[PDB]
């Protein structure tokens, strides 16, 4: 799932009446006063791909004067090079999807079920790992521990296994009718040793057994639970490997079985409850980047973070800038702050000014 | 007759206030004021500043002052001073000026060519500011003119603030071969001292001017932080005519307090210490109250209180890239099943292949139930 955003074009999109923006890789960094137009650039990226499902309010994203809304985005995903488009004219729109030049689906519903498999995560698994909205840097840790294992089970590759589970539950269906078949033929069936169909009856039965005992190697209480466990320690490594660069007064950070965060202070353990605004955001950031590293070459995507430096003080901001720079397991991190630090460390430095209600993008470097 | 000596200095980081500590701020200003003094006491003919005089791009009034004063003297006692702006001093929204601008009649800010006369003999200087690696190319250009414009003169000096390949192995924006033949390379950005032959001439990193990261201490005792005094009298130079001036820094002390034998070795350092040191590293939990005892012989304790439970290396390198395929197989065996199969059953189930086959196969083929 190696994903990357090349450029994007948008029309009548909130404050972005009209503008195109080039996405160079590395330390991408949108910047601007309040309301300049920063998040919209990635509200739009997110529209293009997954278009607001329900017949929601389209008076939301359309520039408050206008009538239409056009967005088209360019992104290299898993090597290839795509382009999605979505629009809307008073009441009705549809979505076209080009693949190098050759379109793979051309309908609201077509391009839909197409964009899910060409990325591998639904609309919400998207906001849980690729696009981290303003306000939601800590969201993950705020989850119910089932909800946590649910979203991590997908980001790790464990979901696929649950497929293989319920697959092997259907596959044990065939080699059991087959077995019933033979049982029915062998109906009316010492110095009495076992016949050929009796020998097959047996083999076929010790087969089913083998088959199930493989189903269960795919089970929740099975290999899914080994993989997970063989995964935490590793995530932890990276968590603490980065959390430390913040110079907070704490031994290390335990990462539990069920992805709970436990902050070892000198006399006691503190939970993301006791931590402080700024402190939460640190562990939050450190964990996200942490799992990124953990699957270093298992899946190498890009990331959008919106105001990662929220609540963070003058010391911490810069520590984090130093962390981001140091970060390697992600090719495209575009970051959206209004803060000085992250600027002065940036490959790119995409500037957003807003001329009376209308926003203008002046790409830099 | 014929006598020309310059002082090469770098990375002062004025204004840095480590661990939010009023003291460490003063430490950085002090170790600089000292240098300016010593340098003022050597009235060298020229001072080469390789960059990062300040810490931020909007350094505090006081740091700005402490500099403008020191540089005032420098040029009041007729000393010529050259400086390239480092990463911390290159303005990012032009229209705003680097802090170096506040020293403009005390110093020359290099991003070009220039020649200085000492003893009628003519020497050549070029340098330029910190360039990200991004714009690393337009740089080679710069060093080309530099090379060309410089062929003409016998003695040449290069000033740059970048990091270079063999010297910082990690993050660098230029490589060894990536630069032309000069006589001395006054470099900035590496904090540990560096001095060694290169392309018929001496290359140098004056290093920082205090301990800006805890890891520079061990590196500090071996080589000592300060500046380079360079005697460019004779027609050539070796490591021999490059004298190094030293300077004392706030002391750091690594304690790893595990047992009674240790808690003491730790005492054997703190008091065995010039001034109040910064202590860092580990300290098992049961010794913490008996350390706070020394909270007055100590400047600051950035050491980690380890839980009594854990008793192993956590900073120990254990490169794990869990090979899903490997693991799955290794696992399935532990249980009793043909891993080499259940794995193949796996790739197959996903690519939506024909499983019946794989099973129908194995079934007859290898399955001896
Ligand atoms: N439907 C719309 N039609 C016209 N303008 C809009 C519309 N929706 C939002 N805007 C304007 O776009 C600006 C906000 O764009 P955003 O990307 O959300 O803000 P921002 O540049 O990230 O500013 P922040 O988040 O406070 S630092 C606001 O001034 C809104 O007034
Ligand atoms: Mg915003």
């Amino acid at each position: 799932m190696s994903m990357i955003l090349k450029e994007i074009r948008m029309n009548n999109f909130k404050s972005h009446v009209n503008s195109r923006i080039k996405f160079e890789k590395g330390i991408v960094a949108i910047i601007g006063e309040n309301g300049s137009g920063k998040s919209s650039i990635f509200e739009a990226v997110f529209f293009a791909l997954f278009g607001a499902g329900s017949n929601f309010n389209y008076d939301t994203i359309i520039t408050k004067g206008k009538k239409s809304v056009y967005v088209e985005l360019d992104f290299e995903v898993n090597g290839n090079n795509y382009k999605i488009i979505r629009e809307y004219d008073s009441g009705r729109g549809g979505a076209k999807l080009y693949k190098n030049g050759k379109p793979y689906a051309t309908t609201i519903s077509a391009v839909n079920k197409a964009v899910n498999e060409i990325l591998g995560v639904d609309r919400n698994m998207f906001l849980n790992s690729i696009y981290i909205k303003q306000g939601e840097i800590a969201k993950f840790l705020s989850l119910k521990p089932s909800e946590k294992l649910e979203t991590v089970a997908k980001l790790l590759g464990i979901d696929e296994f649950e497929k293989c589970y319920q697959k092997m539950g259907e596959i044990v269906k065939e080699y059991e009718k087959r077995l019933e078949r033979i049982e029915g033929e062998l109906n009316y069936k010492r110095l009495k040793e076992m016949s050929n169909l009796e020998k097959e009856k047996e083999k076929l039965t010790k087969f089913v057994e083998y088959l199930d005992k493989v189903r269960r190697i795919f089970g929740r209480n099975g290999f899914q639970a080994y993989l997970r466990e063989k995964y935490v320690p590793l995530i932890q490594k990276y968590l603490n490997e980065a959390f430390s660069e913040f110079d907070l007064p704490y031994s290390f950070v335990e990462l539990t079985k069920d992805f709970e965060v436990r902050v070892h202070a000198p006399n006691g353990v503190l939970t993301i409850d006791n931590l402080s605004g700024g402190e939460q955001i640190a562990v939050a950031l450190s964990l996200r980047l942490a799992i990124a590293n953990a699957l270093i070459g298992n899946r190498v995507e890009c990331i959008i973070l919106d105001e990662p430096t929220v609540y963070l003080d003058e010391n911490r901001r810069a520590k984090l800038a130093e962390i981001f720079r140091k970060v390697k397991s992600i090719p495209q991190m575009i970051i959206i702050t209004h803060h000085r630090e992250l600027e002065d460390v940036a490959d790119v430095i995409i500037n957003v000014k807003k001329d009376g209600n209308v926003s203008k993008v002046k790409i830099n470097g | 007759g014929s006598h020309m000596m310059f002082v090469h200095i770098a990375d002062n980081h004025l204004g840095y206030r480590q661990y939010n500590l009023d003291d460490r701020e003063k430490d950085i200003y002090d170790s600089f004021k000292l240098c300016i003094k010593k340098i003022l006491e050597i009235k060298p003919d020229v001072v080469l500043h390789s960059g990062d005089l300040f810490n931020d791009l909007r350094p505090p009034v006081k740091a700005l002052r402490i500099a403008m004063q020191a540089f005032k003297k420098l040029h009041e006692n007729n000393i010529k001073v050259y400086i390239v702006a480092g990463n911390h001093e290159m303005p990012r929204r032009l229209g705003e000026e680097s802090p170096l601008a506040l020293l403009k009649d005390y110093v020359k800010i290099l991003d070009g060519k220039d020649v200085i006369n000492v003893n009628g003999e003519e020497i050549f200087i070029c340098g330029t500011y910190y360039h990200k690696k991004s714009k690393r190319e337009e740089m080679l250009d710069k060093l080309k003119n530099f090379e060309s414009e410089a062929k003409n003169y016998k003695k040449k000096i290069l000033m740059l603030h970048q990091g270079i390949n063999p010297y910082i192995p990690l993050d660098y924006e230029l490589e060894h071969f990536d630069l032309p033949k000069f006589s001395y390379y006054a470099l900035g950005h590496i904090h540990k001292r560096i001095l060694e032959r290169f392309n018929d001439g001496i290359l140098a990193y004056s290093g920082s001017t205090e301990i800006i990261y805890r890891n520079e201490y061990e590196d500090y005792k071996k080589e000592g932080k300060g500046f380079y005094l360079v005697d460019f009298s004779g027609n050539d130079l070796d490591i021999s005519d490059i004298e190094k001036i030293d300077i004392e820094c706030r002391e750091f002390v690594e304690v790893n307090i595990k047992d009674k034998k240790s808690f003491n070795e730790a005492v054997n350092k703190i008091e065995r210490c010039k001034n109040k040191p910064v202590v860092f590293g580990k300290i098992k939990r049961e010794f913490k109250p008996w350390f706070d005892t020394l909270k007055d012989k100590i400047l600051i304790n950035k050491a980690i209180i380890v839980d009594d439970e854990f008793i192993d290396m956590p900073d120990n390198v254990d490169i794990e890239s869990l090979n899903i395929k490997e693991l799955l197989v290794d696992y399935a065996n532990r249980q009793g099943i043909d891993g080499d199969l259940v794995l193949s059953l796996y790739k197959a189930l996903l690519n939506n292949e024909n499983w019946k086959e794989l099973l129908d196969e194995y079934y007859n083929t290898k399955f001896r139930g």
